[PDB]
């Protein structure tokens, strides 16, 4: 339902949390097919077989059969994405309840997000929204390894402080070593660290695409954890993510507009 | 063994180890056996008549029964689970026995312990008494004069005679903590093992940092007695003032013995250290000692018979 609050601040409430969270393991379990199959099962079937550790999803068929999620999922894309990533695993671990060992997550792609916008005119007015867009890798480095649950050993009594989640937006820091009680120089536990993979692309318009006088224009993008080498330089490729702003990017330095670089958390690559 | 209790020996003193070595298998630091101590034992208990059993003076023991097969009976009709191991008889059966006991009291008498109950439990399955018989050996062979004991005999059960002065309050310590998780109500008994209690610092269900905090009133306490007592000793060298010595008493003799009392009081010495001050947590090289109390005789040759 909707109400005056706005729609992030509206997912956050724990009521509607339920609610989402419910329909989204509802119509996980019960949209069939166009021709009656239970699409679902099989795409599981083949992502344990695989052990793909992402499955995707439609989104024409997401709004079509259930539209208040679709209608929400521009708005608010991370909250709706962490939600679908718990639902996701509650079905998986229900279809197969031995992938408990694997990987402890499954991640969510969206596709066929129909408004397509274009990387001359991504604005304001897209930040913190899943968009999609077009273009050519002029970039991609090499795979890097992300903290993802990080643990440190506080290196003045060598306790193990727990498995912080590490968030893209800020460095994770801890507070003190709960058993010396010191904000010390706490230092990575190299091997109780599950750390993720993390790969960093740089798309820009294509100049099959690119007006008469002009300059292509080029996004930054970040494929995590099974996007990695998903697409090589030069590759022709849609991307759909969170058009992003608030990381640490900010030209606060002197010298300098209070001018914000922007990133996209890639959420799903397609080559073309 | 049926399943009764073991309920721990807060007079005894705190655990230990109990480090075995071999030269068969004796206890580390000590020339015993558990298994040599516990059968000799055993021996003694089945097989011990007296050689002379005044019926005038010791009422309700016979020459003809072995001698504490008798009182574990008695032990089987009511409900007290504690058997007068007099010393002197130990002393008269088995001199080894006596050597091990009166120099090693806090791990022969466990191991007593263990022998009485299995004879007992043996002997009547379906008696049940609310604990493990505990064994009181009393009547080691008397020191005189405390101030003439030496710094060997720590930890070593010694036998003097004296009047109470006080008995003050009881004072409980733990004996088995209680522990909740703040956030999800997780519950966990906590042992207090070797003089020291271990804070979980884990929810063992929710995993929750140092989130479980230590309930008071849910835990195990047994009681305590400091009991100040003035010594009676038989010999009083020229200037040795009267000397007055602490008792700490514990769960079943506490409150046994008032101010006034005199009593024969057999117990374990033991030193422990003096803190330097209240709160600092130094202690001082020159050690206190008190005696603590595994039995009090009130009987005396020389009195008449108490209240
Ligand atoms: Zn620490
Ligand atoms: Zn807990």
């Amino acid at each position: 339902d909707l109400k005056g609050h706005s729609v992030r601040e509206w997912v956050s409430m724990a009521g509607p949390r339920l609610e989402i969270h419910h329909r989204f393991k509802n119509f996980l379990r019960t949209h069939v097919d166009s021709h009656g199959h239970n699409v679902f099962k099989e795409r599981i079937s083949d992502m344990c077989k695989e052990n793909r550790e992402s499955l995707v999803v439609n989104y024409e068929d997401l709004a079509a059969r259930e539209h208040v999620l679709a209608y929400f999922l521009p708005e608010a894309p991370a909250e709706l994405l962490q939600i679908f990533d718990e639902a996701a695993l509650e079905v998986v671990l229900a279809m197969y309840p031995k992938y408990d060992r694997i990987t402890n997550h499954i991640h969510v792609r969206i596709s066929h997000l129909p408004l397509v916008e274009e990387l001359r005119s991504l604005r304001q007015l897209h930040l913190n929204q899943l968009i999609r867009t077009s273009g050519v890798v002029t970039s991609c480095t090499g795979v890097l390894p992300q903290l993802s649950m990080v643990k440190y050993n506080c290196n003045k009594c060598n306790f193990v402080l727990g498995p912080f989640c590490q968030s893209q937006n800020q460095e994770v820091k801890p507070g003190s070593c709960p058993e010396c009680q010191s904000a010390g120089p706490f230092e990575v536990n190299m091997e109780e660290t599950i750390y993720q993979n993390y790969q960093r692309i740089r798309i820009q318009e294509s100049p099959g695409k690119v007006a008469a006088g002009r300059l292509p224009r080029s996004k930054d993008a970040i494929l995590l954890a099974d996007l990695v080498d998903s697409c090589k330089p030069g590759d022709e490729i849609e991307l759909t993510g969170i058009y992003h702003n608030n990381y640490d990017g900010s030209l606060n330095t002197a010298n300098g507009f209070p001018v914000f670089a922007t990133v996209i958390l890639a959420n799903h690559v397609a080559k073309k | 063994v049926r399943g009764t209790p073991v309920r721990q020996r807060p007079d005894l003193g705190s655990a230990q180890k109990g480090l075995q070595v071999d030269l068969k298998l004796v206890i580390w630091g000590t020339d015993v056996n558990v298994a040599a101590c516990k059968e000799n034992f055993q021996r003694f208990l089945q097989r011990f008549i007296d050689p002379l059993a005044k019926e005038e003076e010791n009422v309700g023991i016979d020459i003809t029964e072995p001698l504490y097969m008798q009182r574990l009976g008695e032990i089987n009709v009511i409900g007290e689970p504690f058997l007068n191991v007099n010393c002197e008889h130990i002393k008269s059966f088995d001199k080894n026995l006596y050597r091990q006991l009166i120099s090693y009291p806090q791990e022969v008498i466990p191991t007593f312990d263990m022998a009485v109950n299995e004879i007992f439990f043996d002997r009547y399955p379906d008696s049940i008494l609310e604990h493990q018989i505990q064994v009181r050996p009393f009547n080691a062979l008397k020191t005189k004069n405390m101030r003439n004991l030496n710094p060997e005999d720590i930890d070593q059960l010694i036998t003097i005679s004296g009047m109470v002065i006080r008995t003050s309050q009881l004072i409980p310590e733990m004996q088995e903590a209680f522990f909740q998780c703040q956030v999800c109500a997780h519950t966990t008994r906590v042992e207090m093992d070797r003089g020291r209690i271990a804070e979980p610092s884990v929810c063992g269900r929710c995993h929750t940092t140092h989130s479980m905090a230590l309930i008071h009133n849910r835990s195990l306490f047994s009681d305590k007695q400091m009991i100040k007592l003035q010594e009676s000793p038989e010999d009083m060298p020229a200037g040795q003032t009267p000397h007055t010595v602490i008792l700490f008493a514990h769960n079943d003799l506490v409150d046994k013995v008032q101010p006034g009392d005199r009593v024969n009081v057999t117990g374990i010495y033991r030193a422990v250290p003096i803190r330097v001050n209240p709160r600092v947590s130094n202690v001082k090289s020159v050690y206190k000692t008190h005696i603590d109390v595994i039995h009090y005789r009130k009987t005396d040759a020389k009195r008449l018979h108490g209240l």
